[PDB]
């Protein structure tokens, strides 16, 4: 059994840190992609009208 | 580079602690063939009464 637990029951300590490690990187993605749909209108900037 | 490394190094330390866990079940079958055997020394110095 303690052979067996030793390659199954994934580690807690690393998986936390690997899903806040992955939701840091959606919300910032999520926001990079927001802030980089908001600089095509600087063409309509450009055209006057 | 560093990337293969990690992962080797990740990978071996798995292997060692599956080596640890075999080692473990070894020792454990011995030490229970060692009290068999003082069981039977018992059992030898007893006989040996006339």
């Amino acid at each position: 059994s303690e052979a067996q637990s030793r390659i199954q029951d994934a580690d807690y300590a690393t998986e936390v840190s690997n899903m806040s490690k992955a939701q840091i990187i959606q919300q910032a993605g999520n926001s990079v992609l927001a802030k980089a749909n908001q600089v095509p209108q600087q063409v309509l900037s450009l055209l006057q009208g | 580079r560093f990337t293969s490394n990690i992962k080797g190094l990740t990978q071996a330390a798995r292997n060692a602690n599956d080596g640890i866990s075999v080692a473990q079940t070894t020792e454990g079958a011995l030490s229970e063939i060692n009290n068999n055997l003082q069981r039977i020394r018992e059992l030898t110095v007893q006989a040996s009464t006339g």
